[PDB]
RNA sequence: UUGACAUUGUGAAGAGACAUAGUUUCUUUACUUAUUCAAUGAAGCGGAGCUGGAAUUCAUUUUCCACGUUCUAGCAUUCAAGGUCCCAUUCGGGGCUGAUCCGGGUU
RNA sequence: GCUUGUGACGGCCCGUGAAAAUCCACAGGAAGGAAUAGUUUUCAUGCCAGGUCGUACUGAUAACCGCAGCAGGUCUCCAAG
RNA sequence: GAUGGGGAAGCUCCGUUUCAAAGGCCUGAUUUUAUGCAGGCCACCAUCGAAAGGGAAUCCGGUUAAGAUUCCGGAACCUGG
């Protein structure tokens, strides 16, 4: 009010130099951005075959917790843990003299590729994790396959790096189970039957359902409203 | 959360820490002593007929320098090793390679005396 | 045999073009959202000699508008246009001699110069002394346009593209006789090195097709064909028909 | 013109070593009258928007 | 230059067999993601809504449009003044608004 | 008067007769600055400093190219009666 | 004529701001100390290429066997600090 004034301002076409905006939607990205971009796209323009996309179906964060809670507690042992362990047996075992076994026998969850598919095949595992960002994906693409052949119970999890985390690497393509304790005996069948109910009994439904095909929405809102005017006249 | 705020269109090089060099183990293992001492800027006096007529009437001391040593080096090389304020420094490369000082030294001291001191009459 | 003149040509060394005069790449502005939706003033503070362009350009200046500065714009001044004027660009705008619409926005009879062919690329017909285009009807679903160019061709380009009212400055330069070689000598002294032309007829069979003979004489047909190869094509090129065009031409 | 005092380089009245006083005096008037002539055609279009 | 094959995918109309069910093969025309052209300090795209109001109302809106600038050879920049919310009040400084939402496909 | 420099003009062109470094000015108003004391270094005066390389001579009926001290060739400025 | 690149068996060829994540300046932030970063503009993009083009600044007098707008004598001017 005082010597101050309402002056507005009129950015319309041919006056008043234009305002900052946020022009993110517009920038002009490095290589290597737009590459991870239309890879995504591209990977779904393309109707995609259902040997894939049998993944793109993950698991809800719900069940998964659960399904990390169970897995957290069967940890592999860390560095520590084995050095105390080894000076358990290197002080025992040389005096005590017990045969190997002045130590418990271990419950944790396995894991590296090649460790667990031949576990799948000899019907020992009962609980698959299969990561979904795999990135050659033909590492992982048969695990699907395998499992409902040899009728063990898998689940598509979301997250590879996460996999990693509940078992002491940065990654891991697959988490399994073999052993469970006694106590957690009983709380596997609840996340196995619920994780059966979204993956390895719907598979032959789904192994018929080719993926993708998903149009973007400048070319879709085209469509869209396409198939309304030309038709309610 | 959200994404970034961006008033430009103009993706630039991320601004990254630029770490300097910590040598595991030396450039050379001895410096290279002083190239240039004065004992090597100046390499001969200039005796010739000229050059001393030069001395007498002109207060100036004339030198064989090191090319590689310019108007700066000379001075200083002058004035330390010869006891001597210096006025001016003119240079010329003579026709065989070598550098010819036409140096002045100040009103205050004598040339014609500074020679005998040095050694050449 | 040699290598014939017309094929030295295009390796250009010799012949390209005598550009250190030239004004600069006369074109109209980028086509942007203050052309696509509605209309942007400009200044003509000059129209200028352009040299090896018997047409004078038009020094058109805009504001930005993103930054705060002057743009300027190097136009082909159209017949009338004079400094001051004002100059409008794009979709909303009067249909004044000077003002780019896009050919959409104006009626069948209009005319333009420097008139676009895909919409965006600043400028491509009838862009020489006296010619301009002219608007001989739309289609307005799927936005075409229609045109008779200067060549009286009836080519249809989108009604989005660009256009500038009215006709090139400099009209019927070509009726003033060049009178003498040094006329001509000082025209292409500032266009390309093609000037003077000898015959191949004056030549010899290494040099020519038309090279040779005891006679001076083409010695075979002068109407080469479309096939034929480098080193072949002199003469009249593909005619469909030769000869003094008895008759009333234009295009049919 | 770096070697030499500003008065060199200026006439006393605004736009000194640029324009031209008879070219000062047209951006003065085209300025005034346009800036005038920009209130006509505002109280002008109210009445073409208050009644119509 | 002209043909076939590979780069080569996706729909719809119509023909082509086992001979009037769909795997597959093409003449017409659509699709965008490969491939190709163009321009720009990848600047305002596409979808929705505010207002406006021509519209004629056949239930109430069934809709289509427009949605800051044109007598003048002036001037148009300090994340913008105005509004308003905060620091615990400095001198200075920021948020929201001004400048409608939504999709990150530069067009 | 001769040569030469500069001016204001005029004739000519389908020919209308380079760039860039650099220096200045202006529009702008971010700021900063006094009453017991601030402001100024586009005003004057004052201090220091200015490296490297080339610098001789010929440029021609002998110092260059023409097997050479060859009647050839080889860009240019000054110009008395 | 490099560089990102794209050609080519390869010597290399194309291209020069070009399908590139291309850089650096005011000075404040310090009063742990010397330089991190707080603003903010800038996208300006190699480089080489005229001893006749462009171009910061010097003249007179004297002097040498042979140098001088370069020495000496006097009298200036320019640029940087």
């Amino acid at each position: 009010n005082p010597l101050t004034h309402s002056t507005p301002k009129n950015f319309g076409i041919g006056q008043a130099v234009q305002p900052k905006r946020n022009l993110s939607r517009y920038v002009k990205w490095p290589e290597y951005v737009r590459v991870q971009r239309q890879k995504k796209i591209l990977s779904i323009r393309l109707k995609v075959p259902p040997t894939i996309a049998q993944f793109q179906y993950t698991l809800d964060r719900n069940t998964a917790a659960e399904t990390f809670k169970l897995f957290n507690k069967y940890r592999p042992e860390t560095a520590a843990e084995k050095k105390e362990r080894l000076t358990k047996e290197a002080a025992a075992v040389a005096e005590a003299k017990s045969k190997q076994d002045a130590s418990p026998k271990p419950y944790a969850v396995k894991y590296g590729l090649n460790h667990v598919v031949a576990l799948i095949e000899n019907k020992k595992a009962k609980l698959v994790l299969i990561a979904n960002d795999v990135d050659p994906i033909e590492l992982v693409v048969f695990l699907p396959a395998l499992c409902k052949k040899m009728g063990v119970p898998y689940a598509i999890v979301k997250g590879k790096a996460r996999l990693g985390t509940l078992v002491n690497q940065k990654t891991s393509a697959v988490a399994a189970l073999t052993e469970v304790r006694a106590e957690d005996e009983a709380a596997l069948a609840k996340l196995v039957s619920t994780i059966d109910a979204n993956f390895a009994d719907k598979y032959d439904e789904v192994k018929k359902h080719w993926g993708g095909g998903i149009l973007g929405n400048k070319a879709q809102a085209k469509m869209d409203k396409r198939a309304k005017n030309s038709d309610s006249a | 959360k959200a994404l970034k705020v961006r008033t430009s269109a103009t993706f630039r090089l991320p601004k990254t820490l630029k770490l300097a060099r910590a040598p595991k183990y030396a450039s050379k293992a001895v410096p290279h002593y002083n190239r240039l001492d004065s004992y090597k800027v100046i390499e001969q006096p200039i005796t010739s007929e000229t050059a001393m007529k030069k001395v007498e009437d002109g207060n100036i001391l004339v030198f064989q320098v090191s090319m590689k040593a310019n108007k700066y080096q000379i001075k200083k090389a002058v004035k330390e090793l010869y006891e001597v304020d210096v006025l001016k420094v003119n240079t010329l490369v003579r026709p065989n390679g070598t550098k010819k000082a036409y140096v002045r030294l100040t009103a205050d001291y004598d040339a014609l005396d500074i020679a005998n001191r040095i050694g050449y009459i | 045999g040699r290598v014939i003149r017309n094929q030295r040509k295009g390796a250009g060394s010799i012949f390209t073009s005598h550009t250190r005069l030239r004004q600069g790449a006369a074109k109209l502005r980028t086509l942007d959202y203050a052309e696509r939706h509605g209309y942007i003033r400009g200044i003509v503070k000059q129209i200028v000699h352009d040299s090896g362009r018997g047409a004078p350009l038009a020094k058109v200046v805009f504001r930005d508008p993103y930054k705060y500065r002057l743009r300027e714009e190097i136009f082909i001044a159209n017949e009338g246009v004079h400094t001051g004027q004002f100059i409008y660009a794009g979709k909303k705008a009067s249909l004044n001699v000077g003002n780019v619409l896009p050919l959409g926005s104006v009626p069948e009879g209009t005319i333009v110069s420097n008139v676009e062919e895909k919409p965006g690329d600043r400028g491509a017909l009838a862009r020489a002394s006296g010619n301009y285009v002219i608007i001989i009807g739309h289609n307005p679903d799927e936005n075409k346009t229609r045109v008779r160019l200067p060549s009286g061709a009836k080519k249809v380009i989108s009604s989005d593209a660009r256009g500038v009212i009215g006709v090139i400055a400099g009209g019927g330069r070509v009726d003033k006789p060049l009178l003498k070689a040094g006329r001509a000598f000082h025209k292409y002294r500032l266009k390309r090195n093609s000037w003077p032309k000898t015959r191949g007829v004056a030549m010899n069979p290494v040099d020519h097709p038309h090279g040779g003979g005891n006679h001076q004489h083409i010695g075979k047909a002068s109407t080469i064909s479309r096939g034929a190869v480098s080193g072949q094509k002199a003469g009249l090129i593909a005619a469909r028909r030769t000869g003094l065009l008895r008759g009333s031409q234009k295009t049919q | 013109y770096a070697t030499v005092s500003k008065t060199h380089k200026t006439v006393s009245r605004a736009y000194g070593g640029s324009r031209c006083a008879n070219c000062v005096k047209e951006r003065i008037i085209r300025a005034f009258l346009i800036e005038e002539q920009k209130i006509v055609k505002k109280v002008v279009k109210e009445q073409t928007e208050a009644a119509k």
